[PDB]
């Protein structure tokens, strides 16, 4: 278990001082894990999120969502912490936005005070 | 023009560091050539050419950064052949 | 026994991608065999969140 | 003739489609200055031509095998993304000028070089000996071409170990 | 950087808070012959010339005088500083008397200056480093079974067993010898390196006493100048006393001791019983944790949730649980200052270190 | 998460206990959560009174246009058509 | 203050003459019960598929009596 919060404080890690930061980071997993410490069934916290699915349309993967905690019965503690964490036209606007994000990136750099954009005039 | 060639270096050399010359009965397999040398791993240009070569009998079978005036790179190769030997050389006993 | 243990794994792979959290497959192990020892995953939700805010804060 | 005028021709040399006409795409006046750089810019269009006639010959004959599929289909999604960048450059011509093109467009003057040297180096290869031809483009070194053809490579041996999965055979 | 120091009955940790592990760990000894006073490993190395005491033997400081200079060493000699210079978390035993408490915050202050300390209970950080702040918790050298509640150990129901690593290493020679062997030398740190490497808690002794008797399956081969030795059902009888004393002429086992949790308010015997951490080097034997499930489930009503943590890094888990703590942002303000110390004096430790 | 103190309060349970009903309400409720025809509080009203004249219980039918008057007199309920829709349906 | 308390009025109000339409209308529910289904009407709720979750959870609190 004292092996177990730093495996999980590398994968987090985004890769490349990355030798101190995960020394300070488990820093960050110790003074927040005794903060709720300090300080209900589990199935159907799972349903009252397959009602609010449903209501939006996309039926069934809502359908789905409780095909498989049927077989998960034949673990319950993992599921609780889950829990806590047209069609052409929204083609066409994306394909539009893209078109938004693109040329406003680039433009953004080859009109504005020289040496702004450019990381190697900032050396 | 001191952070500019600390960038190329450290881009010219990921291909060097992924892979001494070989050939096609094994002390002719690889060997140093002499130009090549960095003139300051000159110290041990001898531990690197017997640290793959352990790797290799065995195999067929079955980071580094630069800096001055500290050696965290020639130390940090000795921890490799130390283990270099101990896989090889536990593998014959 | 292995094998079980990979489907029950990869299983609750997609229950967490289409619910929209942010964990891949090698933190969800992480997560995973952490939560199988027992500690409490109300504390966890904060801890993820933290360290994925500082690590904002460099980039 | 208005520097304008030449941005919107380039637009489309760089598909094909030709002031500027086609082998390098001899323009036809103007000051020096422009001719020059439009040279450049209009030969790069002359590439997207010769991947362009490789995924379009190839794809009509059925005697070209199931590898030659999967690589003759995986050019067509590295060039998408070329006719993404292609809308993009467009929307703004309502302001971009030749010396702002050379930047946008640096890039893809190397993808546009490695996949139209890629087809040449690999011509009657079929079956798997295509996939040991787009395997030969690797040992490069240049991280940014070694991590493109090594995606490729992930495409085209798929039929492959499909096979394997499941060598001359004799009917 | 602020200090970690784990004082232990036998082996000390030391380091940087910050740090995933201690810096320096070494024997809590001090000798003199028989330089002047040797410390640590040295202590141990020159043995043969010197006296040895072991100032905190069971736990509990019995002479300040070489505790003081088991924490000089600490500072100048394993971890290279001056405490004048960092604050300073320091460990205690379970029960440790509050006079005790008062005096290591004096020697901190008057004797080395620190600019700042605080000292917490062993069991309290290891729970800490697992991620908890209730359950129940230490089996070290020379000595607990600590039931935790919110951050806070409750006295009432802490169970001390003095029995620890030390007798294990003592026992095992002695069965060892039996065999036909002889370990009788201060030979104590061969077989102690035995212990650690090959010994295991059986699931079922009785089982596993059948299978060493008529078979050869669970013998491992230890080498010392080169004579290979056999060690056979030793393996799993040394730390069979862990869970019967009687093997070593003591009237509980862990298991039983764990008598703690029914000691506490019935509210929260549910929340120790699912948290039951282990720590210590004595802990550390391959099985250990099945074993204890299987024995305290036995003494436990059946409807109750048993679960035992054993966590990889529980060797160390009381240094690391220190680290984590002096690392808090919420910890800084509870540190006690020279300030605090010089306007209170060394009760201040009641209050601040509660 | 409303949906299953309804669940608690007509099966007197816990939300640990009765997850299979639970299940069988999500099905329904979901799937069928928009209003499939025109609203209107008039054609209900008529129904209401209607039903309680053919149970020989006039009185109560002069009684209920006094009490559906309030509700519109507060105008704290946005819904009416919804809630006398359910109430006469039980 | 005032207003805050003026509401919780005309609410016990409504809720008394519901109470009465569900009287002689002989509906099984009672007052704890009928708030929970006047709830769910304000938010927008096909009647027609409530009343077949209360008309099927009360036929199957008889097989388990």
């Amino acid at each position: 278990i004292t092996q177990l919060f730093d495996d999980l404080c590398e994968a987090l890690l985004p890769a490349a001082n990355r030798k101190r930061a995960k020394r300070s980071l488990k820093k960050v997993a110790y003074n927040a894990l005794f903060t709720n410490l300090f300080q209900l069934p589990a199935r159907n916290k799972i349903l009252m999120l397959s009602f609010d699915l449903r209501v939006g349309g996309l039926g069934p993967k809502a359908d789905r969502l409780e095909e498989l905690v049927e077989e998960l019965e034949a673990v319950g503690s993992v599921l609780d912490l889950l829990v806590q964490l047209m069609d052409v036209q929204s083609l066409i606007s994306r394909e539009e936005c893209l078109c938004h994000s693109m040329i406003q990136e680039t433009l953004q750099v080859m009109e504005a005070a020289p040496g702004t954009g450019l990381p190697t005039v900032g050396l | 023009a001191q952070e500019l060639c600390l960038y190329l270096t450290k881009a010219a050399s990921a291909p060097y560091f992924e892979v001494v010359e070989e050939h096609e009965y094994w002390d002719q397999r690889y060997t140093i050539v002499q130009q090549q040398i960095p003139s300051f791993l000159q110290k041990m240009a001898d531990k690197i050419l017997s640290t793959g070569k352990y790797l290799n009998v065995v195999r067929e079978c079955g980071e580094i950064i630069y800096t001055l005036k500290e050696r965290a790179y020639v130390e940090q190769i000795e921890k490799a052949f130390n283990y270099a030997s101990k896989v090889l050389l536990d593998f014959l006993m | 026994n292995l094998n079980a243990v990979r489907e029950t794994m990869d299983v609750l792979l997609e229950i967490s991608r289409i619910l929209n959290t942010g964990l891949d497959m090698e933190t969800l192990s992480i997560c995973v065999r952490l939560c199988e020892q027992g500690i409490n995953p109300e504390a966890l939700s904060s801890v993820i969140k933290e360290l994925r805010k500082a690590t904002e804060a460099l980039k | 003739i208005t520097e304008a005028a030449l941005v919107r021709d380039i637009l489309y040399v760089f598909q094909g489609i030709d002031n500027i006409k086609m082998n390098c795409y001899k323009v036809e006046n103007l000051s020096r200055s422009l001719r020059d750089t439009a040279v450049r810019l209009s030969e790069l269009g002359w590439l997207h031509n010769k991947i362009r006639r490789y995924t379009d010959q190839r794809s009509l004959d059925r005697s070209f095998g199931l590898v030659g599929q999967s690589f003759c289909a995986a050019l067509h999604q590295e060039l998408r993304e070329y006719y993404r960048l292609l809308s993009v450059l467009h929307s703004q011509l309502q302001s971009l000028t030749l010396r702002r093109l050379l930047v946008w467009t640096y890039d893809p003057k190397i993808r546009l070089k490695t996949l139209a040297a890629l087809v040449d180096h690999c011509q009657g290869r079929k079956g798997g000996e295509l996939a040991s031809a787009v395997h030969a483009y690797t040992k490069t070194g240049d991280p940014y071409m070694r991590s493109l053809v090594q995606h490729i490579l992930s495409l085209v041996s798929h039929p492959v170990l499909s096979f394997l999965y499941r060598v001359a055979s004799d009917p | 950087a602020a200090l970690v120091v784990d004082n232990g009955s036998g082996m000390c940790k030391a380091g940087f808070a910050g740090d995933d592990a201690p810096r320096a760990v070494f024997p809590s000894i001090v000798g003199r012959p028989r330089k002047d006073s040797y410390v640590g490993d040295e202590a141990q190395s020159k043995r043969g010339i010197l006296t040895l005491k072991y100032p905190i033997e069971h736990g509990i400081v019995t002479n300040w005088d070489d505790m003081e200079k088991i924490w000089h060493h600490t500072f100048y000699n394993e971890l290279r500083v001056a405490p004048e210079e960092h604050p300073v978390l320091l460990t205690e035993a379970p029960l440790n008397p509050k006079a005790n408490r008062e005096k290591m915050t004096q020697i901190m202050f008057e004797t080395f200056n620190t600019p700042a300390m605080y000292v917490a209970i062993q069991a309290v950080l290891s729970l800490y480093a697992s991620g908890r702040t209730t359950g129940i918790v230490d089996s070290g050298d020379g000595v607990h079974t600590v039931p935790i509640y919110e951050g806070y150990a409750l006295p009432h129901a802490i169970l001390r067993l003095d029995l620890a690593g030390r007798d294990l290493t003592d026992y095992l020679m002695k069965i060892l010898t039996e065999r036909g062997y002889s370990f009788t030398t201060t030979e104590r740190e061969i077989v102690r390196d035995i212990k650690e490497k090959l010994c295991y808690v059986a699931l079922d002794f009785e089982q596993e006493m059948a299978t060493a008797a008529s078979s050869s399956s669970l013998e491992k081969s230890y080498e010392l100048d080169g004579q290979v030795i056999t060690i056979g059902n030793e393996r799993f009888r040394c730390p069979e006393a862990l869970f019967q004393p009687s093997f070593l002429g003591m009237e509980c086992g862990i298991h039983e001791t764990t008598n703690s949790i029914m000691k506490c308010d019935v509210d929260i015997r549910k929340d120790l019983y699912a948290n039951t951490v282990l720590s210590g080097g004595t802990t550390m034997y391959p099985g250990i944790a099945d074993r204890m499930q299987k024995e305290i489930t036995a003494l436990a009503p059946s409807t109750m949730k048993i679960k035992i943590i054993a966590p990889p890094e529980r060797k160390y888990s009381v240094w690391i649980g220190g680290s984590i703590l002096a690392s808090l942002s919420t910890f800084q303000q509870m540190w006690i200052s020279k300030q605090e110390y010089d306007e209170s004096g060394p009760s201040i430790v009641h209050r601040k270190c509660f | 998460v409303l949906l299953q103190n309804l669940c608690c309060r007509i099966l007197g349970r816990s939300e640990a206990d009765v997850a299979q009903q639970f299940q069988y309400a999500v099905r329904v409720i979901g799937s069928n959560f928009a209003p499939t025809v025109e609203r209107d509080e008039f054609l209900v009203a008529e129904k209401i009174k209607k039903e309680l004249i053919r149970q020989r219980r006039e009185a109560d039918a002069a009684l209920f246009s006094e009490l559906h008057r309030k509700l519109h007199s507060q105008g704290v309920l946005k819904n009416k058509w919804s809630i006398l829709y359910l109430l006469l349906s039980l």
